[PDB]
């Protein structure tokens, strides 16, 4: 019976043409559903997606008269009939699966229409914009178009349940936070011709949990810490230089961990600036004693600049911190 | 010769596009697991690896042959040309099915018709982790697996003995490096998305991770520091020397500590226990600091380093009692 | 100490010849072999390397067999089809053979050397 | 219909084992690259990957066809029965076309007979660099194109639409360097057998000198300049000039470590090298000044003041004179 | 002659089924095997597992290729292995493993004129090694290779080492970097299942890691740090700035020690003999900076060379003692 | 035309791809050359070198014979794969490529005589076993060994195509090394023995010496100051206590992270390698300086500046000389 109907079909049917040949373009409705999208590796500007992707045509030549309405075959049956050449145009590197058998899917309905399923493991390319690290957004993309095919043969065309996701919170992001999912469909030339690229964009922000602990706390209390000198006596000479000096050794010490987890990119990004600044807050600490006690010992500006670093350096400090964060976080 | 004759007419006008009893009944498949050794579990990851024994059997009497053998040892290369179900797992990544020095496959056929389909896989599974109560957290790491193109009126997958004894961990089957396996959780279910409804075979193995590691490496010299910086109180006013040097370097030592612990931890934007833990003991030594200089600024012993004598070791000990009594409990 | 010592020879009209190393492991070192006739020059015979890899001289081809105990880390050189013109006296060295493996600069180590007369 | 009876026809008795035009003039392969993206440029292994959409033309008329005005785009599974040229890349080390959904390759005939062939290769060529200029260096990555088996009695090759052949190179973003520029070379290596065809790519990174501004070379002014501080204080402050000279030497070597744990292992001298070790000798001199300084004092007790105060000009002075000749050499 | 040759081998292999071992329903196919070990790297504690390149070598009679009048052994080409029977040997403990393709796939058919068949492979497998390391680096690690057929019993399959005790060779030749193999055995047994025993061969060695690396590394530094820490003993309880700095900068530098050897040392999450040592070491600076902490309080506080003189014989006396217990405990 | 297409048809006309060329009658003799593209870069970590080569072969078949107006054919890779080729196969390889892209990069030219020529284009990570005892001033001979995996002595043979010196090119480009330097090549041939028979082994030797600049700046340099700077706190006067204690211990302080940073460089062994002695004797000096000043310190009778004591003059003038002595030594023994 369905033996009978399958060497039907496969006879005569010459899988190197696509469907409806020299009369139309092929319209084909894609589907996707994100398992799972995997860590944001920046430092080579990539992402991990696993998905599975879906897609449905047409083809007269594959029509069928039965009862039987569906023929859900299995990954042996894949290569006889014509599939499109989809890829994934800004993918690094892509996996389909294949333990213990090819996860692939391929439904025949009697009237010609055809489903073909399949899971795939992708490492897209993502460009990151790290100017506010770590206190940025990215919209990472994933596009997929016909190789071979232009518009005027192949035409891609979301259906209404276009992209879905399983659970959020079973996502591999450790950083980021899944915020958003926009699908869109446009035309881009090539030197072969114009092809039709589907694209979905994944909004991911960065939470910076992490780094207020890490980076933000330590810098700022070495900062008030290098303050305590200006507190002590100008007679403890070896107790202000000794303070002075150990905090830019602790504050060297954090700038290591600033530029550790991300590409060697060649802008100041927020956290850059912040760390580079705390440098010099400390550096100047140091100076400011060095100067107070040179005219002192050797040689009515002395007791005013005792006096005055207690108040402006705090002052200084908080206003940096007043422009910088509204900088980034309100703007 | 007999023997190679029976083999050449079973796959005479044998169709491996179609599962046993299409249109009849409902294909059952019957699966049991040994797990050889639970491989490593990488954090950083969140997955971890497994070499298992999957044996799956079902019944197709397409194959049914009588004689002298009662079972038979096919080759892989003639399994290669009948029905087997395409189960793949859910949550798998990247998993290699052995192929040295021969294709670690095995598949059995006796004379009722019943096939026994055995493969030795390597297996890496997504295994999603809250690490919110580092490193004193406990984890229970899935592995499901289900049919790809047959929805749940077509093949369903059951345990072939009792579900508590259908998977065998391994009695030397543990290569946990920190983690320490409790024990398996089996369980059978049903799952339904857009191309229609399954049946899902799920395992949880739940480990518990050592905390024995982490006390020595990070816990106690983070204590010892704090106690030290705690120590400049004993110190007389009078030596600022002593006391403003003795305040800094333990921060600076501490700030060493904090760099080194969260190298191993693998980084998450989320704020984990330990790194609570840490910033106390922060707040503590740079507390301990500005405590002097309110000191020097106000020049027997003076009655704040005498009140620091109490309150800071009295704090920093109310706090671990807070801090270990939550996490543990 | 580092003392290479080579037993075995004397006077015979079929001669093995061993040498044995003692205070250095040479497990990844090529324990060659070499002859130093009186007065004319001195050269390469044999070696073997880590990999088993056995080296001869196209001089006596097909005549010497070395052969390596590399648990007892000895070195030994059989002797087949002897000659008058074989009498000198043969040297055991051992080295990494930085710039060839049949140059006598090459290897660091060398043995005291035996002598072994051949006459017909 | 019609279109499946032609094409069945062009492949009837086609032999692949002969190239088109047999025993006529050289086959003109024009090719044409698209690159996509560069990355993982690594100083470590001396070379970088690059995702390209290679593509070829040539004109074999065995294959034209007529009564079809179309391009006629085969299944990508046709080129396995077609001659296409052994286009090797001499200068790469690991290559694979991506294979998802299917094989990424097109064959689209042409009335006339015309055949482009193009695949989608993520290529890792070999680029030879020299890094004494690091970070202030100017690499320059090429990547070679030559017919394994043929000669230009055979083959030849040249670039389609000259200098526009190649495509994609400014919209590249590199963390690090900077594309300046890209050149095309259609050369015959000539030797004594013949002459074997050859077509080059080649850009020329330049390094962004921002990244080690903030990271390496402030930090070691700033610490250098701290060092300085030492001349100022009073010569018998013994505990604090000396505590402030050795924790700067202390803070150097801290600096200098961990940059060789982060920057890429280059073991060779480096442009960068030589400054941080020209600092590390400024900061050792100032320690060393004071030893000397207090020596003389106590020791055999010119005038002690005379030293700091000569240092307080030639150390500021030195160093200032040192950056000069730093940069104007390496720039 | 040379077409005789041909004959003989197309009279074995027609008629030949792959599908049936030697004497199908007779006595066991005896298997003799002898291993060739080439090369062992990659001992990995992080992962518990070993990487070996080997000539895996087997040797069985099978009566039905058997050949007469040729004096001498076939050495059939290594792709006629298709058409053979062959053990379905297999490791049991492997990870990841693979015959190497360079030239061509290596491995050799050798048929003897008794019909006795010699199959070798050039095998690369990482078999997995675990590892007890609560005494390292002071550890003697066991590592095994198990073999075992997959799909026969001791019924039909039989696995011997062949040629005894000389089976496995060039194992004294290996050289691993940190380790030094001291034996190694060979078992040959049943594993006795309620169906029937199932034949296996086990090779293992036992390595031993070298302590020359951590003496000079993590011992000596240690050690050296601590006798430092009782300098402070013979210094004036009133020397306040010198005693307070020379002690905290030892507990800073044992901190130094420890965090550095811990990134440096693989990541083993237990407790180890060597974490045993450096905090058994960290609490001894702890004391002494903590010693002199009471001897200032009693001093000042509570006013008394005797604590400082007593201290200068009871920690050098305690930490040898320490060392007495640790060295012979963990040897 | 279709003349060309008959004599290839007729070529594999009962030709047996099993048996090597004169089974049973004489030798199969392989002449062989290799032409180095680029010496790939070699890692202390693994080990290993790896090497992109234009493997060449060369043997006569009697059963290849053909004649027609063309002399030397260049047949197609699938055509390549029904003729028999030796199986040379690399003995320290431990994974090589053969690269295909765009198309499998083989060659197999026929001539009428039937001396078949035979290309291909490798990429190979041959092991090398290191003896890094001399690190940083050592020098490895790297080698590089092929033969037949099947065919013992008697059956296949390899020989270099010309004189053994010539036989290997490498290319002016070829040096990838950015920590070693090619000297030069050295090629011989051998016999190898094993449990299944003689073979005939050609192996190659490259000699690679390592540089040395970039340890000076980077260790040598700050350990030889780092000590001179300690030593330097001899002439402080013996009463400032506060300051030559924080002079001794924070050059402690700054060895140990010296000590920490060069051996991360250094590929992780066992043995005790040449810079781990010349840390080791710095790390003593730092720590002997420090307790010269305690054993100064126990008879320093007044805390307020007494002259120079004796231990201090006899440290200012012992410590450089010894450490200046053991440069001598350390250096002579390891650049000679
Ligand atoms: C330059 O060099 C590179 C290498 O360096 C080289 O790359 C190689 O390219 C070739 C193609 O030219 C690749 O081979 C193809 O691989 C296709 C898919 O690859 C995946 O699966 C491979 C194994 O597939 C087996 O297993 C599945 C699942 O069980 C099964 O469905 C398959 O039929 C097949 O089963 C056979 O093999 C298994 C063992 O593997 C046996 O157990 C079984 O009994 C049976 O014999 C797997 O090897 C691949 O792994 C590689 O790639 C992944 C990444 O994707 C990577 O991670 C791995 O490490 C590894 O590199 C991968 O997972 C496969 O579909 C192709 O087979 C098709 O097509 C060929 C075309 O000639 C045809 O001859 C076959 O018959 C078969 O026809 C298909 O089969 C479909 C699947 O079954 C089916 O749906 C279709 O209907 C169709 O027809 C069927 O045919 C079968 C069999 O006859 C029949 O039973 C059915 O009824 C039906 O008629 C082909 O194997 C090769 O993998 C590449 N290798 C590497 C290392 O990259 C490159 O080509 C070179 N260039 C040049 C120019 O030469
Ligand atoms: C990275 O580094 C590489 C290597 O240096 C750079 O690549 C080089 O780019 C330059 C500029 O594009 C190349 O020079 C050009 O070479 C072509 C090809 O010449 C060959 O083919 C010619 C075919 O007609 C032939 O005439 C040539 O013969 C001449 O040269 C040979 C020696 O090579 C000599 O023996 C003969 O007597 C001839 O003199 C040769 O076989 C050439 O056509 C170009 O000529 C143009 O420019 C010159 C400029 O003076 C002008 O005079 C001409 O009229 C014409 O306009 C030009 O010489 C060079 O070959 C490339 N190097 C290699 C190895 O291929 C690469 O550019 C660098 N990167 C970057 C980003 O720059
Ligand atoms: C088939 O392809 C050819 C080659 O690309 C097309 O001819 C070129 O088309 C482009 C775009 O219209 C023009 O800019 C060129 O001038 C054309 N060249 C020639 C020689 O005609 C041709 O138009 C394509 N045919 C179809 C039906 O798409
Ligand atoms: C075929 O192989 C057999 C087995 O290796 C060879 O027989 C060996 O011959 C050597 C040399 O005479 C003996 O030392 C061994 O004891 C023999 N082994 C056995 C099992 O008989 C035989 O010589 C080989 N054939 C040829 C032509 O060499
Ligand atoms: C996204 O997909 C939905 C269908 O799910 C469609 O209605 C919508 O128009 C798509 N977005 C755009 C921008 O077209
Ligand atoms: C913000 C820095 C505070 C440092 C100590 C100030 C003490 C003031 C006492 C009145």
């Amino acid at each position: 019976d369905v033996t009978v109907i399958l060497n039907n079909l496969l006879e005569g049917y010459d899988n190197k043409l696509r469907p409806d040949i020299g009369v139309k373009p092929t319209l084909i409705h894609t589907d996707m559903y994100v398992n799972s999208i995997g860590p944001v590796n920046a430092i080579n500007m990539e992402y991990t997606i696993d998905i599975f992707f879906a897609q449905t045509w047409y083809d007269r030549r594959l029509k069928f008269n039965s009862t039987i309405k569906v023929l859900r075959l299995n990954s042996n049956m894949v290569g006889k009939i014509w599939i499109p050449d989809t890829f994934f145009r800004n993918s690094k590197k892509a996996d389909a699966h294949w333990i213990t058998t090819p996860n692939r899917m391929l439904r025949i309905w009697n009237d010609g229409r055809v489903l073909y399923t399949l899971r795939l493991t992708i490492d897209a390319e993502c460009q990151l914009q790290l100017h506010n690290f770590p206190m940025d957004e990215h919209s990472c993309p994933l596009e997929f178009s016909s190789y071979g095919y232009p518009r005027e043969e192949i035409v891609y065309q979301w259906k209404r349940s276009s992209v879905e996701v399983g659970d959020t919170r079973s996502w591999r992001l450790y950083q980021f936070s899944f915020v958003g999912l926009r699908n869109t469909t446009e035309v881009v030339k090539t030197t072969s011709g114009d092809y039709v690229v589907m694209s979905v964009y994944f909004d991911l922000s960065r939470r910076m949990g992490y780094f207020t602990i890490q980076t933000y706390i330590p810098c700022t209390l070495i900062v008030v810490l290098s303050w305590v000198s200006f507190w002590i006596n100008k007679d403890a000479v070896p107790a202000r230089t000794s303070l002075g000096i150990t905090t830019v050794l602790t504050m060297t010490t954090l700038s290591t961990i600033a530029r550790k987890s991300l590409p060697k990119v060649s802008y100041v990004t927020a956290m850059d600036l912040f760390v580079s600044v705390c440098f010099i807050f400390v550096f100047s600490a140091l100076v400011e004693y060095g100067t107070l006690h040179y005219f002192v010992s050797n040689r009515i500006r002395i007791a005013k600049m005792d006096s005055y670093a207690r108040i402006f350096f705090p002052t200084a400090f908080c206003l940096f911190n007043l422009v910088y964060w509204v900088s980034y976080l309100y703007l | 010769t007999v023997f190679t004759r029976i083999l050449d007419r079973l796959l005479d006008g044998y169709d491996n596009r179609l599962r046993p009893g299409l249109g009849e009944r409902v294909t059952e498949v019957k699966t049991d697991i040994f797990v050889t050794s639970f491989g490593p579990v990488s954090d950083h990851d969140m997955e971890y690896t497994i070499d298992v024994f999957f044996r799956q059997s079902w019944k197709d009497e397409r194959l049914k042959f009588k004689g002298p053998m009662t079972v038979l040892r096919l080759n892989n290369l003639m399994a290669s040309k009948i029905w087997t179900p395409d189960t793949f797992f859910h949550n798998g990544k990247k998993s290699v099915a052995h192929n040295m020095t021969m294709p670690n496959k095995l598949l059995r056929i006796t004379e009722d018709g019943t096939l026994l389909y055995t493969m030795r896989l390597t297996v890496r599974a997504e295994c999603p982790m809250h690490l919110e109560d580092f490193p004193m957290d406990a984890h229970a790491c899935p592995l499901k697996f289900g049919s790809y193109a047959y929805t749940r009126a077509e093949v369903v997958y059951e345990w072939t003995r009792e579900p508590a004894r259908s998977v065998v961990v391994a009695e030397d089957g543990s290569r946990l490096n920190q983690y320490d396996l409790l024990g398996q959780t089996v369980d059978s279910g049903i799952v339904q998305s857009s191309t229609g409804e399954y049946v899902v075979m799920t395992t949880h193995f739940h480990l518990k991770r050592k905390i024995g590691y982490f006390v020595i490496q990070t816990y106690l010299p983070c204590i010892m520091t704090v106690i030290l910086s705690q120590v400049s109180f004993w110190l007389n006013r009078e030596s600022v020397p002593a006391r403003t040097v003795f305040g800094v370097t333990t921060v600076l030592t501490m700030t060493t500590l904090s760099i080194s612990a969260r190298n191993s931890l693998p980084k998450v934007a989320y704020a984990t226990a330990m790194d609570w833990f840490i910033a106390v003991c922060y707040a503590f030594v740079f507390s301990a600091l500005i405590e002097f200089a309110t000191v020097n600024y106000f020049t027997s012993v003076s009655k704040i380093d005498r009140l620091s004598r109490i309150a800071f070791p009295l704090l920093f000990g109310i706090f671990n009692l807070v801090y270990w009594a939550t996490y543990l409990n | 100490q580092v003392q290479l010592q080579e037993s075995g020879g004397g006077l015979v009209q079929s001669l093995r010849v061993s040498c044995a190393a003692s205070g250095r492991t040479f497990t990844t070192y090529i324990m060659a072999w070499f002859r130093q006739a009186p007065g004319k020059e001195r050269e390469f015979l044999a070696a073997m390397d880590q990999g088993r890899i056995q080296y001869y001289g196209d001089s006596v081809r097909g005549r010497f067999t070395i052969s390596r105990d590399y648990a007892k880390n000895s070195v030994d050189l059989q002797l087949d089809g002897l000659r008058p013109e074989d009498t000198a006296v043969y040297y055991c060295a051992a080295g990494a053979g930085f710039w060839g493996l049949r140059t006598a600069s090459s290897y660091h180590y060398w043995g005291q050397g035996t002598q072994v007369t051949v006459s017909s | 219909s019609f279109v499946k009876e032609t094409v069945d026809k062009l492949l009837k008795g086609y032999d692949i084992r002969l190239r088109p035009d047999f025993g006529g003039p050289p086959v003109c392969v024009g090719m044409n690259i698209d690159i996509a993206s560069i990355d993982m440029v690594s100083e470590v292994n001396m070379d970088y990957t690059l995702t390209m959409y290679f593509q070829q033309y040539w004109r074999d008329k065995r294959l034209a066809y007529s009564g079809i005005p179309l391009n006629l785009t085969l299944d990508n599974r046709v080129a396995d029965q077609l001659w296409v040229p052994d286009t090797y890349f001499l200068n790469d080390k690991k290559s694979f076309v991506h294979g998802v959904t299917v094989k990424n390759r097109m064959i689209r005939l042409h009335p006339d007979g015309t055949v482009l062939y193009g695949l989608r290769i993520t290529t890792t060529a070999a680029c030879m660099m020299d890094l004494r200029r690091y970070p202030l260096d100017e690499q320059n990555c090429t990547l070679e194109i030559e017919s394994y088996g043929y000669t230009t009695d055979d083959i030849e090759f040249y670039w389609r639409g000259g200098d526009k052949a190649v495509t994609g190179v400014e919209r590249i973003e590199l963390p690090q360097f900077s594309i300046v520029e890209h050149r095309l070379v259609s050369r015959n290596v000539v030797f004594a057998t013949g002459a074997y065809p050859r077509l080059s790519l080649s850009f020329r990174l330049k390094r962004n000198i921002g990244y080690f501004i903030l990271q390496t070379y402030m930090p070691s002014i700033l610490i250098t300049i701290l060092s300085w501080v030492s001349f100022w204080i009073n010569y018998d402050a013994s505990a604090a000039r000396v505590a402030l000279g050795i924790t700067t030497v202390l803070t150097m070597t801290t600096i200098n470590t961990h940059l060789r744990e982060t920057l890429p292992k280059i073991p060779y001298v480096k442009a960068i090298d030589m400054y941080l070790m020209g600092c590390f000798v400024f900061v050792f001199l100032a320690l060393l000044e004071y030893a000397f300084v207090n020596y003389i004092f106590f020791g055999r007790g010119t005038d002690v003041n005379a030293i700091d105060r000569w240092s307080r000009i030639v150390f500021p002075f030195t160093f200032s004179l040192f950056n000069l000749v730093y940069w104007l050499y390496y720039v």
